[PDB]
């Protein structure tokens, strides 16, 4: 599984994610994107058991687009990470639960503020500045803790990752080869391509 | 469960539910579609009968199936909600497991399969509405205009009508629409559109409605000034 | 009213005589199996010159060695044609072979008498299915909304068939090559068609051994209708 | 076999009426007259106990019906139907709420939940309209006292006095004279027994009339004795024997 | 009017004309009787030989249930054979649970409520068959008929089909002429004589006689078939008595 | 069996009609007449009730005006006992929807879904259709002040003013001639008041045959209030506007 | 708690030539160190030239050649009396294995 | 006119299913009679056997449906059997639902109940049988409850029904204004059972002999029917007084 | 008239006129005889075709090794009642390892067709069924009737035209009935018997279908060439 982060700035929610996909002693892909688009200004990581991950991610990306056709209109940050969670809450019960965690990084274009979800399999919701999944968290929140100020730049924000992925490669036990970094803001959803 | 057949066969061979729903869509306000060289343009009448109405809110007479299909319809419109309901879903569930979105035959197929499926299965009658859909097949340029109806055939238009007085104006588009020719812009199919409308209507004021669908997901809605300029145009053109 | 599934005093269904009336108002479409293949014709018919002729599908392919031509309330067929597919592809599956024609006539033929009070009426079209198999050749089958089906050496459905089939009663022996077949399919179609037959609004079509089932283009169906032409003058 | 009839047998006619529901009406007003009126510190519901035979006794049968200790029913029209929406109804106010909020509904919500079974008798597949108009009677402590109506299509509505069935046209008629803003319980009750004695034509005595009060809450009919909160209950069947202490300062 | 075209339907004198219109079905069938005994019962059965080309004691008529109880019936015969079956099913379940072989009026009522409930709806068609059944069990012998309506009571003789009136006033005599009781082997015998007596309203083609018994003593309380001499001796018994 | 007596509730007329539906309107036409207006800074809903017995208790009275949430109310024509089914199932989803995407249902949305369910008993089931016509006004943060009506046939149209039940021809008449787009409130519950005064088959309108209600953003900043009129509040509004 | 399954021991066999086939097993039936009979044949003539063996669990085993000896009755019936050949065979016995994937019959099959 | 085919309303508010039920239930001509004692309850019906070919012992519209509870019926006897055996299976189940007997008028009621369902759905037809339950409950004492095709049922000090049911009420209903008492005060079921026929007796206008009558007594803890002989003494009994 | 509409209405005399009418369907259908001796039984049938372009509807069903039968009437239905007994046989040889005696073959034929005509919604089966069979009592010959009506015979004929053979072998009887251990003199005289059927029609090679089962011969039909040794 792995490395997902999240932060919001003054303007926009980024969303960092590893691009390895392991199975057993192999490393099969190192440039794996782990993340859908749900709408224009809506963006969602994921990570946990496999198959499990693209599964749920595509299935809420097909639900979240079939509503978009029906009303014309693109659901706020906060209504679609409120149905995320309880297709969540809903799955922790069934006979075999979607064992998913995920990272919702919108721009709500009614308030104009960008908005970051962390939502656990289990169907946890919290609003956060930085958020993390796994065993990444560990690491990078003291220093997000430190270094974060709500009225960061983008720019400001991709060093303040920069900073994050640098003490991930240097205390993390495993290759997650790098990570794929995008931006959402007032003009949607766009990928940083040298990271 | 409700069981009763209430589509079936009459003595010299028609299943009368099947066609009195064709009677319904002839009631139904006028719908026309015609396909350009780039472009196909869906026109529809509305009805004067009600003013006061809040045409923001009011259902609009073309509704987008996927970002690249749209559908018009004539006869009962709450009928047409169900039909474009299950026509939506199956966009989605087409792209999540071919991994691209529908053609028009496709979803034309589909929506005039749920159609037949109506005339003989038991508790239910047929669907009161006939359908033009348009649009264009995931990167392809070649415009795509089907109509289906109650019975459940399909068919493919370069252009065509229905509705009430539809058999007026497919007689003007069957003279004034040249196959070695289809309207080589979107301005002259807007405009053979709306003169098809014309010849039925009564004023091009708020009657009138008209969507243009261009390739790679590119549908608008005209406004009343820009549909009302084409109006203006043709009846200038026509005294003479 | 009265039950779908009633008899008539001279002891036929109610529906299933109904839904042969409205066959009878299909479009025509007409088969001819020889030594050398089977040949598959229809009328298209359009309602309105706008509507694009080529989406007229009347002529489907239901297995590579397996072809089927409808007539009647043809939005009927696709149900059955979906049957076909999945009867035949299935059968390649449990057998790693493919499945006789016959077989895949009896499977469709199975659904028909499946209404009443199941779906709530019979089917309103009749199937003409041709295809080969290694033990009984070239086949010609005519499936009916009743659940009968007859082999056929030539028969024609719809609109035009009682005309056709005596004239297919005449021209029909059992030398005929597929070039023979092809023309006369066409030959009989233009007699019977109401507007003039041409390569836009009729079909042609054939299943051999060799290269299986193939709907012919229009350029192709085209010279073969200029062939026949010149071959009537000819004498 | 099995439940053929999943169709409606109440449609609609050309000129919109509910042929099956009109026709229910028409055997509640062939039935025998009941009523209701509401006063400022109680409501009383009263019938005439229509005796099939004398050698019938009528103390068997029970036209006012108790659905909770603060709500009572009266009708008019067909006693069987009547008899098992008792059942049903003393069922839906269990199930429905006090299985959920531990405390016994408000009149208006069980005779809502009356109204919901009546109107799918309206609807549902094989099945015809109930053939009665109930009178609910109850209190509650955030509504106080109410007085309901409610109808074989499934209708109802709050009144300060009514009458239903056989004479209930005279009847009502006769309570818009007498009925004020400022009634006591026992004025309701006197202005009760003489309404019905207008629709009533044989004997009227204690044994011929039934007819209960929601009121003040009594101690003596819980049963129990401990809990200071639970003071009894507020619907009361009136005695033979009360009924004709009353008839004679009538 | 229109009353009689659905079941279950009363009309207003207060009946079900369909299930009276089952019991024509049943009078226009060949004759069956039931004779009650000292010790148990017997059964018979008029079978019309339609053609020489039906192969003789080769289309058996009378059923057996569980193993101690004989069912013959006039009118419908697959309806009589459906009865039969549901009867066997009874039985069977009866058996399972409380050990001891299904008690005869127990049995009756099995077959009555079963048949009362194909009165009930319109979406089923009563019985087109008037049954005649019995046995022996624990408190001795018991004859009953069943008919379309659901209704059954007890006989000391019973009889159905196109020969009732004939049969009836012919068991009326042997039950004023017999007050102490009949023995097994003679009702087999009188069962003969009645068969050939009721075969005059059914005359145009000749007939097949089929007898079956159960007896405490002379079948051990088991339900036979009457085979070979004992069915040729009541043939010939009652060949006598025609003439 | 029983087909012998099936009406057959969900058939077409021969000239393409459903009867079941066509009926269902024609017995809506005989119920109280409900006017809704919609003005720039609130919406009006204003009801007849049907013939009234003064031994009515008015105050504690619910027949026409009823709430589906704090932001979306209707109006009623028709069988009461069918709409309150029909309302019943508009609050679950309402609240359906809240529970889900945490927040107030768009009033479209629910107005389609319950027009849906009335589409349904049209086409299968065999059952008779709801004998009822609704006006829904509201609110949400999309289209701000709406209104809309939905009929047996499950068909939904929106309104500016807009009138259901009895005499609706003449209403929509009468309604189509006052009303103006910059209209206020306060001039939309006289125009309300004033048509149904008109078109009223009584003799003179008074407070105990009417039901009324506002919904306005006339609470305290950027909010929505529901006014569901009390007795005297109706007595007071229509001495107000002169009409007693 | 209840093992439903058990070992019937043996061992089958099958050569093929450029004419003709062989399929040999022995005739020993086992459970544990006890011989249930030393003639049990498990090689089986199922009709269109097709034997089999189905060996290990032996009720598994006969449930097996029975389910496929059925098969090819009904393909004559559904099919005009054609001949099942051999490649046909393997193909519906897969199925016939397949379809107890998570319940399947203890056997090792050779046709 | 199908409104008069299936249990839907008529234009003037009634079942005519229902009514033509009720005479159905005189398709038997055959007349019964329940009276209470101080002790027992007892119930008497004629019994008319016109077939000689049949078992007489097996001719009966009298039901043991429990051990306390006894039930007569007036109609058609596959439908008098038909509301006997979910008489017994009601009673049965209700003992070992709730751990004591069934009362009479519970039993009654519940049966009511299951008459009026037939009578507002349209699938069941309405069984042409009035049903007359009797018991000596362990709380109420004598006790007679009565059940029709409507699904109307009451208590009473006596009953009767039949084809000549009137004259038998108002015979009882003079006797009662005579006694000025609820029941036949009696020590004896022996002497109520005297008392029922000899009413009877006199409203019929006809002589019985031992085998043209049916009785069942119910008593405090059973309910049982008397033999021939049983009632061949209490006719003796009566002629010698 | 009034009592037609389904198969759950009696008429006023007792009569189920929609049973008859599916008997009326047989009576349509062509004609197929029935003979059987003490060693072997056999059917023979005259096949029916649309035209001369078609094939000739088959009309002999193999039901297992040792029974089948032949129909008259709606085929589809005797494709559903020969399906149920090829599954009857095929139960009993599974379960009990028995070969399903011919009699109780009539007995599950008659029970399935009754309850078709005992419910609303369902309909009659609309054939008639000639049933052969070798078990462990000898050769027999059944007639099955849609009624629910099963018959066992020596021989006999059902279709348009039966009554001509079923006179035939009701005089042939006692010759037939002892054409023990000879097959090819058997199929002639159910041959011969077919012949008093025909009109303006005669016995060609694709127009006759004959089918036998014996002691030592299991259910086979013949068909095409097979048959030339017959005409
Ligand atoms: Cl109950
Ligand atoms: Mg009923």
């Amino acid at each position: 599984m792995d490395i997902i982060l999240g932060i919001r700035v003054q303007d926009s929610v980024i969303l960092a994610s590893s691009k390895a996909v392991t199975r057993g002693i192999s490393v099969l892909k190192d440039s794996d994107d782990k993340t859908r688009q749900l709408s224009p200004h809506t963006l969602m990581s994921f990570a946990g058991e496999a198959g499990d991950t693209v599964q749920f991610a595509e299935y809420i990306q097909a639900n979240i687009q079939l509503y978009s056709i029906r009303e014309d209109y693109e659901l706020s940050p906060q209504a679609v990470s409120s149905f995320v969670r309880q297709e969540l809450a809903k799955s922790i019960r069934s006979r075999r639960p979607y064992q998913v965690n995920v990272l919702i990084g919108g721009y709500d274009k009614k308030k104009n503020k960008p908005e970051l979800y962390q939502i656990d399999y289990l169907g946890t919701k919290v609003e956060l500045p930085y958020g993390a999944h796994g065993y990444s968290g560990f690491y990078t929140f003291s220093l997000l803790d430190h270094h974060y100020r709500p009225d960061m730049t983008t720019e400001e924000g991709l060093d303040l990752l920069k900073l994050c992925v640098q003490e991930l490669e240097k205390r993390m036990p495993m290759d997650f080869k790098g990570v794929i970094v995008k931006i959402v803001d007032k003009d949607g959803i766009r990928q940083v391509d040298d990271f | 469960g409700y069981d009763r057949a209430l589509s079936i066969f009459s003595p010299d061979g028609h299943i009368f539910q099947v066609e009195y729903a064709l009677e319904a869509v002839k009631r139904g306000t006028c719908a026309v579609g015609v396909k350009g060289k780039n472009c196909v343009v869906l026109g529809c009448e509305r009805r004067s009968t009600l003013k006061l109405q809040d045409t923001r809110i009011t259902p609009s007479k073309v509704s987008k199936i996927d970002s690249h299909v749209v559908l018009s319809f004539s006869g009962l419109n709450a009928d047409s909600r169900i039909l474009i309901e299950k026509a939506r879903v199956e966009a989605q569930s087409h792209r999540l497991t071919l991994e691209d979105p529908v053609t028009v035959e496709y979803l034309t197929r589909y929506v005039a399969g749920v159609q037949q499926r109506y005339t003989q299965s038991g508790g239910v009658r047929p669907f009161g509405v006939s359908t033009l859909i348009a649009g264009f097949d995931p990167r392809d340029d070649e415009p795509k205009l089907y109509q289906t109806e109650p019975s459940g055939i399909y068919s493919s238009w370069s252009a065509q009508t229905i509705g009430r007085n539809s058999k007026t104006v497919r007689e003007f588009l069957e003279k004034n629409y040249d196959r070695k020719e289809p309207p080589a812009t979107v301005e002259e199919c807007v405009k053979l559109t709306v003169r098809s409308l014309l010849e039925v209507v009564q004023t091009g004021a708020k009657n009138i409605e008209i969507t243009v669908v261009k390739p790679d997901s590119d549908i608008v809605a005209l406004s009343s000034e820009e549909i009302n300029q084409y109006v203006t145009q043709i009846e200038q053109e026509k005294q003479e | 009213d009265r039950g779908v599934s009633t008899f008539s005093p001279e002891g036929r269904l109610f529906q299933v005589e109904y839904s042969l009336e409205a066959i009878k108002l299909g479009s025509t479409a007409i088969g001819i199996a020889t030594k050398e293949g089977v040949v598959l014709g229809v009328e298209k018919r359009a309602t309105s010159p706008l509507l694009e002729s080529d989406s007229i599908e009347k002529i489907v392919e239901i297995d590579r060695h397996i072809g089927c031509a409808m007539s009647g309330l043809t939005a009927d067929a696709r149900s059955m044609i979906e049957h076909a597919r999945t009867a035949a592809v299935t059968h390649n599956l449990y057998y790693d072979e493919d499945i006789n024609v016959e077989s895949l006539t009896q499977s469709v033929c199975d659904l028909a008498l499946r209404f009443g009070e199941l779906m709530s009426r019979p089917f309103g079209v009749a199937l003409l299915i041709a295809g080969h198999d290694a033990d009984d050749g070239y086949q010609l089958f005519h499936a009916e909304p009743s659940g009968t089906f007859y082999r056929y050496n030539a028969k024609a459905i719809g609109s035009g068939s009682e005309g056709a089939q005596a004239e297919l009663l005449n021209e029909w022996h059992s030398s005929l090559t597929l070039k023979e077949a092809e023309l006369l399919v066409l030959k009989i179609l233009k007699q019977v068609m109401e507007e003039k037959l041409d390569e836009n609004n009729a079909q042609l079509s054939c299943i051999t051994k060799q290269d299986g089932f193939k709907i012919y283009d229009n350029e192709k169906t085209a010279e073969l209708i200029k062939e026949l032409k010149e071959k009537e003058a000819a004498e | 076999m099995t439940d053929r009839y999943s169709f409606s047998l109440t449609t609609f006619s050309p000129s919109g009426k509910l042929g099956q529901i009109d026709y229910a009406l028409t055997a509640v007003k062939q039935g025998v007259t009941s009523l209701g009126i509401k006063a400022t510190n109680g409501v009383v519901i009263a019938t005439e106990k229509k005796s099939s035979s004398p050698l019938a006794m009528s103390e068997t049968l029970s036209k006012v019906s108790l659905l909770t200790p603060d709500i009572g029913a009266v009708y008019s029209g067909m006693g069987p139907d009547y008899r098992v929406l008792v059942d049903k109804s003393r069922k839906v106010a269990h199930t429905s709420y006090k299985r959920i909020y531990g405390e016994y509904p408000p009149t208006k919500l069980l005779v809502s939940e009356v109204a919901k079974i009546m109107q799918e008798a309206t609807q549902s597949g094989g099945v015809r309209p109930f053939g009665v108009s109930l009178l609910i009677a109850g209190h509650d402590e955030f509504n106080g006292f109410s007085l309901y109506q409610v109808d074989p299509s499934g209708s109802y509505f709050p009144w300060k006095a009514t009458a239903i069935g056989k004479g209930s046209v005279a009847a009502k008629t006769f309570l818009e004279k007498r009925w004020n803003d400022e009634l006591e319980l026992e004025d309701a009750i006197h202005i009760a027994l003489l309404t019905l004695k207008e629709s009533v034509e044989g004997e009227f005595n204690g044994d011929t009339i039934e007819l209960a009060i929601i009121g003040d809450e009594n101690p003596d009919l819980l049963g129990y004795t401990g809990i200071p909160t639970d003071k009894g209950p507020r619907f009361r069947k009136l005695t033979s024997q009360e009924i004709n202490d009353r008839l004679e300062a009538l | 009017t229109g009353y009689d075209l659905s079941n279950s339907v009363f009309s207003p004198d207060g009946r079900n004309f369909q299930v009276e219109y089952a019991v024509k079905a049943v009078e226009n069938g060949t004759t069956s009787i039931g004779i009650k005994c000292n010790d148990g019962v017997v059964f018979a059965v008029e079978k019309l030989i339609t053609s020489k080309l039906l192969v003789p004691q080769k289309n058996v008529k009378i059923q057996v249930v569980d193993r101690h109880i004989g069912c013959v019936y006039s009118g419908l015969i697959p309806d009589g054979r459906h009865l039969v079956n549901r009867g066997r099913e009874e039985a069977a379940s009866f058996k399972k649970l409380y050990k001891t072989p299904i008690p005869i009026p127990a049995f009756a009522d099995r077959l009555g409520q079963y048949v009362q409930a194909h009165t009930l709806y319109n979406s089923v068609r009563p019985f087109g068959v008037s049954t005649i059944f019995g046995g022996v069990d624990k408190n001795g012998a018991h004859l009953y008929m069943l008919e379309p309506s659901g209704s059954y009571w007890g006989y000391k003789g019973a009889a159905t089909g196109k020969g009732r009136q004939s049969a009836k006033a012919e068991l009326e005599k042997l039950v004023d002429h017999h007050p102490e009781g009949l023995s097994a082997r003679e009702a087999v015998k009188q069962a003969a004589k009645i068969i050939y007596l009721a075969h005059e309203d059914n005359k145009e083609k000749d007939f097949e006689l089929e007898i079956s018994w159960c007896s405490l003593s002379e079948t051990n309380g088991l339900h036979k078939f009457v085979k070979g001499d004992l069915l040729q001796e009541a043939i010939d018994f009652a060949q006598k008595e025609i003439n | 069996g029983s087909r012998r007596y099936d009406s057959r509730t969900t058939i077409f007329s021969p000239e393409g009609r459903l009867y079941q539906v066509e009926y269902a309107l024609e017995s809506i036409s005989h119920a109280g007449t409900a006017i809704g207006i919609m003005a720039s800074d609130g919406i009006v809903l204003a009801a007849e009730r049907k013939v009234t017995s003064t031994l009515l208790e008015q105050d504690t009275s619910t027949e026409k005006l009823y709430k589906l949430n704090d932001k979306i109310a209707v109006a009623v024509a028709g069988l009461t006992a069918d709409a309150e089914i029909l309302i019943n199932t508009a609050r679950i989803h309402a609240q359906n929807y809240l529970k889900t995407y945490n927040e107030d249902i768009p009033v479209e949305i629910l107005v389609r879904r319950l027009s849906d369910i009335k589409q349904g008993y049209t086409q299968h089931g065999g059952l008779r259709p709801f004998g009822v016509s609704f006006i829904y006004a509201g609110y949400d943060d999309r289209y701000g002040y709406q209104l809309y009506t939905s009929n047996p046939s499950g068909n939904y149209t929106g309104w500016k003013a807009i009138s259901v039940g009895a005499n609706t021809s003449a209403a929509q008449t009468l309604l189509q001639m006052d009303y103006k787009d910059d209209m206020k409130v306060d001039d939309a519950i006289e125009l309300a008041l004033k048509t149904l005064s008109k078109t009223t088959d009584s003799s003179a309108l008074t407070y105990d045959r009417l039901e009324f209600a506002t919904i306005r953003k006339g609470a305290n900043d950027g909010e929505v209030y529901q006014k569901i009129f009390k007795p005297q509040e109706i007595k007071d509004i229509l001495v107000k506007t002169g009409i007693t | 708690q209840f093992n439903p399954y058990g070992d019937n021991g043996g061992t089958i066999l099958g050569i093929a030539g450029e004419d003709f086939a062989v399929l040999a097993g022995d005739t020993r039936n086992i459970t544990d160190y006890s011989i249930n009979s030393r003639y049990e044949p498990k090689v089986f003539d199922c009709g269109d030239n097709i034997v089999m063996s189905a060996n290990g669990f032996a009720a598994d085993g006969d449930a097996l050649v029975k389910r496929f000896k059925n098969s090819v009755k009904w393909y004559h019936f559904d099919h005009n009396d054609k001949k099942l050949s051999i490649n046909s065979a393997a193909r519906n016995i897969q199925h016939l294995l397949y379809g107890k994937r998570f319940f399947p019959y203890y056997v090792h099959t050779i046709i | 006119g199908y409104d008069r085919h299936i249990t839907i309303f008529s234009p003037e508010g009634r079942l005519y299913q229902v009514e033509y039920a009720f005479k159905a239930t005189n398709q038997t001509n055959i007349n019964s009679l329940a009276v209470r004692g101080k002790d027992c309850t007892v119930v008497i019906s004629q019994k008319k056997v016109p077939d000689k070919l049949l078992d007489p012992t097996t001719v009966s519209y009298i039901f043991c449906i429990s051990r306390t509870i006894g039930m007569v019926v007036n109609g058609p006897i596959p439908d008098a059997r038909n509301a006997a055996l979910r008489a017994k299976a009601e009673a049965a189940e209700f003992r070992y639902k709730y751990g004591y007997d069934m009362p009479c008028d519970v039993l009654a009621k519940r049966m009511a109940n299951l008459s009026q369902i037939y009578t507002q759905r349209a699938y069941m037809r309405p069984l042409g049988v009035i049903l007359t339950f009797v018991s000596v409950d362990e709380e109420l004492g004598p006790s007679i409850y009565k059940t029709d095709p409507a699904g109307y049922y009451v208590g009473y000090k006596a009953t009767a029904t039949g084809p000549k049911q009137q004259e038998i009420t108002t015979n009882l209903e003079n006797h009662f204004k005579k006694s000025k008492i609820d029941h036949i005060n009696e020590e004896s079921w022996e002497k109520v059972v005297e008392f029922a026929i000899t009413h009877m007796i006199d409203a019929l206008g006809t002589e019985f002999s031992k085998n043209d009558l049916e009785v069942g007594v119910a008593t405090k803890d059973k309910f049982f029917t008397l033999s021939a002989e049983n009632i061949e003494e209490r006719l003796v009994a009566i002629a010698e007084q | 008239n009034n009592y037609d509409g389904d198969t759950v209405t009696f008429s006023p005399t007792g009569r189920l006129f929609q049973v008859e009418y599916a008997l009326e369907a047989i009576k349509q259908g062509s004609v197929t005889v029935g003979l059987r001796s003490n060693t072997h039984a056999v059917l023979v049938a005259l096949k029916r075709n649309a035209d001369e372009l078609s094939s000739y509807q088959k009309k002999i069903i193999k039901c297992d090794e040792h029974m089948g039968l032949s129909l008259a009437g709606l085929a589809p239905d005797a494709r559903v009642l020969s399906n149920y007994l090829r599954q009857q046989c095929n139960y009993s040889s599974l379960v009990f390892n028995r070969k399903l005696a011919v009699e109780r073959a009539g007995h599950l034929l008659c029970d399935k067709a009754q309850k078709n005509t005992q419910s609303y919604g369902g309909r009659p089966y609309g054939v008639g069924l000639l049933i052969i069979g070798y078990d462990k009592s000898g050769a027999h010959l059944l007639e099955f009737q849609p009624s629910g009506n099963v018959t066992e015979l020596y021989g006999t004929a059902i279709g348009a035209r039966s009554q001509g053979a079923k006179t035939y072998l009701e005089r042939t009887l006692d010759t037939f009935i002892k054409i023990d251990g000879n097959p090819d003199e058997l199929i002639k005289a159910g041959v011969e018997a077919i012949s008093q059927s025909l009109r303006d029609e005669s016995l060609t090679v694709d127009n006759l279908s004959i089918a036998i089962v014996g002691k030592d011969t299991p259910f086979t039909i013949y068909d095409g060439e097979a048959v030339a040794k017959y005409i």
